């Protein structure tokens, strides 16, 4: 049927859901801000640091990745008061 | 409350907003109304007295945005003028905001809907003249006492008690002393100087001022002030510099319809004189009633019955003869309109051309629109409402300002060329002056009598005035003398405007049109001179101001497209939501021309629901040329190669400026007629030409066009030239982010021979190893579309958290494009073969199973790797991970010195930056539906068993139930998978809610992984139930099952399990001995901080046939050297990842320096302080060949053997992964040079030397001076040595190994302690910004911190 017509094209709504959905890993890094801060142990001289960077590492990654996804969707947010704003 | 409160929300088309944008307007809706009651609420409220007048209302009109929906000019029409408050246009009489434009018609039907008692919908004298008034009203003294009766300023000053309310800034006080009588109209004060009956008063104006502006004939000003305050008060302002007030009078413009309300003259149908051709439809020749539906002041759109009137354009209708509506539309019709308003002799022959020049630009012909007869096929006289923008140039200095309509058609006094691009609205715009200088609705225009407009491109330069007068403006209809028409000219000096159009390719100009544009000395009439942007440097030298037409208003095609689309304004909608986010197109619409593409190729072609809507305007465009341009077939031909050409020479090298040299280089003539629309020769600074053309997004759909018509084409060297433009196109980023819209527009065209040229080439992009630095993108294109630099930072971030995925969204994006472009062009015949073997090996979602080639081509599913799904479910996942012991409590000195404090950032500041992500995400998906995976269209629904997919990894968003409608899905989905994987992360529950779907394919299962949770009995046997498993994985899970797990060591076909656990495990021990299904181990992994292992001495751990990993530890006490003798027995196990001290003293001698058979034994976290027993040890462990992923061990005095232990090492020619751990004696740091790596090991990538203690003098230098082509380690991990290194190591290393290059491959840096002050953030930026690795290369050197910075001051 879809022979003349590109309808497989992304809407740039749909590519915004699939921005959200299939992103890279998900939660699995993002929900420490909230685990970490809340309202004996084998601390020794080289049991203090177990290679703590790339868990910030990764954690600057998924920073970037939150803040791309959030413009792409603070560009798509506005879609719905824009548009009652017509 | 209830007048303090309003809803500016209708709920009748909510649902329809609800389909289209794909949320209820519910939620938003409300805390926007709620906003905007708030802020109203605070806004000043009142009478605004001075800019009561539309004049000023539109004057405020200039910083109002231009996306928009509602026109400033029907905005204003209504009262509505900008407050300036996010758009909150007010009504200036009752202080009723509406904050946003909307449906509801004009803004009228929404203000009598919200707020019915706004005065202004009276009709009484509120103080609304109109948009376009004049200051001078007419001179209706008819009163008793004549000019000369009174003499004193209290004669006349008690009439002045009737002072309305909207006039009171203008005391009457200083009006009587300028000689002012009041009248009793709205504010038509006739002066007691000979009449003067001129006002329109607002506070803060000085009526002394507008009295000498106005009149130099004023005795009264005579006599109070002299002739020199009269002259220099006339020069105050640039207005009527040749009109008296006794013009006004017996204007040949007069007013058709009142301007009280200025919206029933807003339409051309509002008079009946102005809809000749809408009202004699039927002859009067003939014996019927020609005037039935003429008299009621109904305007007729050529339908039979269907009749529309001008008190409100009410739907009186169903009459066929000029009956009563007495028939149907008794009452209560849907979206009523019509009840909303009534049950509330050298001039002589200059007059008769004013005349003749009224009827013909009052005529159909002229006045419509220049739209395709297929848009212009009913009356578009709805879009005369719309207006383009005004700038003017100042004599030399580079100072434009912004002027409205009102504001350019008062300053009409000396030449100023109207500019812009080729019909960029210079006609448009020069008919509207021509038909509103007729119309009566702009009392500016009074003034004039011989308004002239004349294409200059049709005229000899020899030919004469009237002879070209009537030939193109009168037709037959004159037949007057010239002798006193040229004599007229100066009988009638300066009110004579003259709207020339094409003047551009003009030199010599006719003589009789000569001594009016040439010298400025005596004729001094306004010039209004239509020139191309490429022509303006002949008339620039003789310019005291210059007009320009700016681009059309966003507003201006979204209410065209309202009155064209009315019936199927669904589609409207679309395209609003569309242009919202596409930020980057609301430009596009450059011009008219764009508009009416746009329209006839919705009518037309039904592109009306297409979900993309510029490609089909640039489509539209290239029809409508092509169309125009066919008798000149091949010259618009050959100027659209050539300029495609300019445009492929331009984009792909990142420019958009263009000269002579570069335009003659692409291959256009500088000379032709038709080359305008697609080049305009701008005047860079003042005299050096430069090339832009008729829109920046129209040059890239040029290069498109070029392209296909290039790669479409049977010559050889054309071929040759359009795969060289290709070539630049080498990463697929380019393809995917900026040139995506490019390939878009090339894909279009439905080109057979073009589509598998581009298809090879697209999925040619990626390969076994593609040049992923030409991402690298120049920013200057990217600026064309800020949506690409937004995507490209997604595309950039989704590259470093996971290389694979955003390899799988790039390709998906691309095989789009590649599928788009075969089913467009119909050859998915011939592009199967590259579509195949592109496809093989994929590892897309599932949604790329609902594209067409699995329905019409069943059988590609089995190429692809896997087709993953994932639903994003929401719950608390109320967790306590071990992260914030012994990394958020101890070693707490933020020592700083405050020049560096950017570098430390607080955990609050983290996690304020975490919650408003978090809370745009809420926004965004609150409103959201629950988004189930789209399987709706065809393919699934299927008989004959098409197939079978290899992998169907599922992984859920910390969901624990699976819906009604998720379950089902999940189940109908399974089935199709051969090996059904299963990653479960943060899902203790939703076990036994996708047990019903594991049930009826439990052994299609191969892999089940469990991070950080904790099953249940109910669940457990299951996974206990897996008959054709291969592999089950539970990791992450930091607490002992000691009772919480019921069973698990008794599959049934097992092939492989994992109970990997952390805290305090001893999974050796766990789960106690009886394991009857241990049958065929292949990969398990459990790290394990051992605490008893005995449990598992005769156990399967030496009976495995073909186990690949092992992902075990001992980390404290445990019989580490019991554990390990009887766990290093491998047979054929290749992966035994460790974590921690493995291996002991005499434990590690049985097979392992004596044999081959590894892969993944990993020894990354290895670190204990025992000198002797690591000595004794390391004789042992000899050398292996197939491991890949060796790590080094650590040993404090281990490594006078472990220098032995990298020697056989050497031969293991087939690693990729190693660490180098803890060398010490710095004398066989040498041997670790030429040791595994750099002598040896030709495939190493990764090279991790995290927290070494004696890198201090050598250790970096050897990998960073001693190279010397080893261009295949793509991750130096080198953390730094805070307590073993002193600093200038790492400076000597860039400066060395990053100059020296030597590796087309590296990572990243390093962190923990290292800072240094703000100015050379910049250098390093800069660096950064050196290398190709630019525009990817991320520097990390931000801790997130959770102590707050504590400068040493």
């Amino acid at each position: 049927m879809a022979q003349v017509i590109n309808t497989n094209s992304l809407s740039l709504l749909t590519q915004n859901n699939l921005n959200k959905s299939q992103s890279a890993l998900g939660t699995a890094i993002e929900r420490l801000s909230s685990g970490l801060r809340i309202n004996s142990a084998r601390s020794r001289i080289e049991d203090s640091d177990y290679a703590t960077e790339v868990s910030n590492m990764s954690r600057a990654q998924i920073l970037q990745q939150a803040g791309t996804s959030v413009l792409a969707q603070a560009n798509q947010v506005p879609q719905n008061v824009l548009s009652l704003l017509r | 409350s209830s007048e303090d409160r309003i809803s500016e929300i209708d709920y009748e088309f909510l649902p329809e907003l609800s389909a289209l944008l794909g949320v209820d307007a519910f939620q938003v809706a409300k805390s926007q109304e709620e906003e905007e009651h708030k802020e109203r609420m605070k806004m000043k409220k009142g009478f605004n007295s001075q800019m009561r007048s539309e004049a000023k209302r539109l004057k405020t009109f200039e910083t109002y945005d231009t996306f928009r929906s509602w026109t400033p000019q029907e905005m204003a029409a209504a009262g509505f003028y900008h407050t300036g408050v996010r758009l909150g246009v007010q009504c200036f009489c009752c202080s009723l905001i509406l904050f946003g434009n909307s449906l509801r018609k004009l803004p009228i039907e929404r203000h009598k809907k919200l707020r019915p008692e706004c005065e202004f919908l009276q009709g009484k004298d509120v103080g609304n003249i109109g948009k376009y008034d004049i200051r001078v009203k007419r001179p209706e003294k008819m009163l008793r006492g004549g000019k000369a009766r009174y003499h004193e300023e209290e004669a006349r000053l008690e009439s002045f008690e009737d002072w309305p309310f909207y006039a009171h800034g203008t005391s009457p006080r200083v009006l009587s002393a300028a000689g002012f009588v009041f009248t009793g109209k709205r504010d038509t004060v006739q002066c007691f100087s000979c009449g003067g009956s001129l006002g329109n008063w607002e506070e803060g104006d000085d009526p002394w001022k507008e009295h000498a502006k106005w009149f130099p004939k004023c005795e009264f000003l005579q006599s109070k002030k002299s002739s020199e305050e009269i002259a220099q008060y006339i020069q105050s302002y640039e207005g009527f510099v040749h009109v008296t007030g006794e013009h006004f009078v017996k204007s040949w413009v007069r007013r058709e319809l009142p301007m009280v309300s200025a919206y029933c003259n807003d339409s051309v149908f509002a008079n009946e004189e102005l809809r000749m051709d809408m009202f004699k439809d039927w002859p009067q020749e003939s014996p019927v009633g020609v005037e039935a539906l003429v008299r009621a002041g109904f305007f007729y759109t050529g339908k039979k019955d269907i009749v529309r009137c001008f008190s409100c354009g009410g739907c009186l209708e169903k009459w066929a003869e000029g009956d009563d509506p007495m028939e149907d539309h008794i009452k209560f019709f849907p979206e009523c309109v019509f009840l909303q308003t009534l049950k509330s002799q050298w001039f002589q022959e200059a007059r008769s051309l004013s005349e003749q020049l009224r009827d013909n630009y009052t005529k159909a012909t002229f006045r419509h629109m220049n739209l395709p007869e297929v848009c212009s096929s009913l009356g578009t006289d709805h879009l005369l409402s719309c207006d383009v923008s005004i700038i003017s140039k100042h004599i030399s200095q580079p100072v434009q300002e912004a002027l409205t309509i009102p504001e350019v058609f008062s300053n009409l006094n000396s030449v100023m060329c109207v500019e812009g691009e080729t019909g960029s609205g210079k006609t448009t715009f020069l008919k509207r002056i021509a038909f509103l200088w007729a119309s009566g609705c702009c009392p500016l225009l009074y003034r004039f009598q011989l308004v002239f407009y004349l294409s200059l491109s049709s005229i000899t330069p020899d030919q004469g005035l009237a002879n070209i007068i009537c030939a193109q403006l009168l037709g037959a209809g004159g037949c007057i003398s010239e002798v006193c028409l040229s004599s007229s000219i100066q009988q009638l000096q300066h009110q004579v405007l003259f709207l020339l159009d094409d003047y551009s390719g003009l030199a010599s100009l006719p003589q009789a049109l000569h001594t009016l544009i040439t010298k400025n000395y005596l004729s001094r009439t306004c010039l209004l001179i239509a020139v191309h942007t490429n022509r303006v440097r002949d008339i620039r030298l003789y310019l005291g101001t210059s007009l320009e037409i700016q681009e059309f208003p966003f507003y201006n095609t979204v209410s065209v497209l309202r009155k064209f689309f009315s019936h199927d304004i669904i589609c409207v909608e679309k395209l609003i939501i569309y242009f919202i986010d596409n930020k980057d197109l609301q430009g596009v619409y450059k011009t008219p021309l764009f508009v009416a593409a746009v329209c006839t190729d919705w009518i037309q072609n039904a592109s009306a629901q297409d979900k993309f809507q510029d490609v089909t305007l640039f489509q539209s465009y290239m029809q409508y040329l092509s169309l125009k341009y066919k008798a000149t077939a091949e010259p618009l031909q050959a100027t659209v190669s050539s300029c495609g050409q300019l445009a492929l020479t331009g984009l792909f090298s990142s420019c958009f400026e263009f000269n002579s040299d570069d335009l003659a280089e692409a291959g256009v003539d500088e000379d032709e007629k038709l080359t305008t629309l697609l080049m305009s020769k701008f005047t860079a600074q003042r005299l050096r030409p430069v090339y832009r053309f008729l829109g920046p997004l129209f040059q890239e759909f040029l290069a498109a066009v070029r392209l296909t018509e290039l790669l479409s084409s049977d010559r050889q060297e054309d071929q040759d030239l359009g795969l060289y433009y290709l070539r630049q196109i080498d990463s697929p980023l380019k393809a995917i982010n900026s040139f995506n819209i490019f390939l878009y527009y090339v894909s279009s065209h439905s080109s057979s021979k073009a589509a598998p040229t581009v298809v090879s080439h697209l999925l040619q992009l990626v390969d076994e190893k593609e040049s992923l630095e030409n991402m690298s993108e120049n920013e200057d294109y990217m600026k064309l579309h800020p949506q690409t630099f937004l995507w490209f930072q997604f595309v950039r971030g989704l590259w470093l958290v996971s290389p694979e995925s955003s390899s799988s969204f790039v390709s998906e994006h691309l095989l789009r494009l590649a599928l788009i472009f075969a089913y467009e062009s119909n050859t998915v015949a011939e592009c199967s073969p590259f579509i195949l073997q592109f496809l093989r090996g994929k590892t897309l979602a599932l949604r790329v199973l609902n594209l067409q080639y699995f329905r019409d081509h069943p059988e590609s599913l089995l190429l692809l790797r896997s087709l993953k799904v994932s639903i994003n479910g929401n719950k608390m996942s109320s967790y306590v991970d071990y992260s914030f012991k012994t990394y958020f409590e101890n070693l707490q000195p933020p020592a700083i010195d405050e020049e560096y404090t950017s570098a430390f950032e607080h955990i609050s500041e983290w996690r304020r930056n975490f919650a408003q992500d978090e809370e745009i995400i809420k926004n965004y998906e609150n409103i959201r539906p629950r988004a189930l995976p789209d399987i709706s269209e065809g393919y699934w629904k299927l008989s004959p068993k098409p197939c079978k997919i290899p992998k169907l990894e599922v992984q859920v968003n910390n969901t624990d139930a699976a819906d009604q409608a998720l379950l089902q899905v999940l189940m109908e989905v399974f089935s199709a998978s051969q090996s059904i994987e299963f990653r479960l992360f943060n899902s203790s529950g939703f076990l036994e809610s996708i047990c019903p779907a594991l049930e009826l394919s439990k052994a299609s299962v191969t892999k089940c992984s469990m991070s950080r949770l904790e099953l249940s009995r109910a669940e457990q046997e299951l996974l206990l139930t897996l008959p054709a498993l291969q592999s089950l994985e539970v990791s992450e899970t930091n607490q002992l099952p000691e009772q919480l797990f019921h069973n698990l060591h008794k599959f049934l076909g097992l092939k492989e399990l994992c109970v990997r656990l952390d805290g305090k495990p001893n999974v050796l021990s766990v789960l106690p001995r009886e394991f009857p299904n241990l049958l065929h181990m292949e990969k398990l992994s459990i790290q394990t901080s051992t605490e008893s292992d005995l449990s598992k001495l005769v156990k399967f751990i030496q009976n495995f046939p073909n186990l690949h990993v092992f992902h075990l530890k001992c980390d404290f006490l445990s019989n580490c050297e019991s554990l390990m003798a009887v766990l290093a027995s491998c047979k054929k196990l290749r992966e035994i990842e460790f974590s921690g001290r493995c291996f002991e003293a005499m434990t590690f001698v049985n097979i392992l320096p004596n044999f081959v058979s590894l892969k993944i034994l990993n020894l990354k976290d290895q670190q204990f302080p025992d000198k002797e027993t690591s000595e004794k040890f390391a004789q042992a462990l000899g050398s292996l060949r197939n491991l890949e992923e060796l790590l080094v061990p650590t040993g404090d005095g281990i490594h006078q053997v472990a220098k032995l232990i990298v020697r056989q090492c050497l031969q293991l020619p087939c690693l990729r992964v190693l660490t180098f751990h803890d060398i010490l004696d710095d004398d066989s740091v040498i041997e670790i040079a030429r040791a595994a790596t750099s002598g040896g090991f030709q495939k190493l990538e990764n090279l991790d030397i995290s927290m070494n203690h004696k890198i201090t003098e050598e250790g970096y230098r050897n990998f960073f001076q001693a190279l010397d082509n080893l261009p295949n380690l793509q991750e130096l991990n080198i953390c730094r040595n805070i307590p073993g290194r002193i600093q200038v190591q790492a400076t000597t290393v860039k400066a060395l190994g990053q100059c020296v290059s030597r590796l087309p491959s590296l990572i990243r840096l390093h962190m923990l302690s290292w800072l240094l002050d703000e100015e050379d953030m910049k250098v390093i930026n800069d660096v950064k910004e050196r290398h190709p690795q630019s525009k990817r290369l991320i520097i990390f050197w931000k801790l997130i911190v959770p102590f707050s910075p504590v400068i040493l001051e």
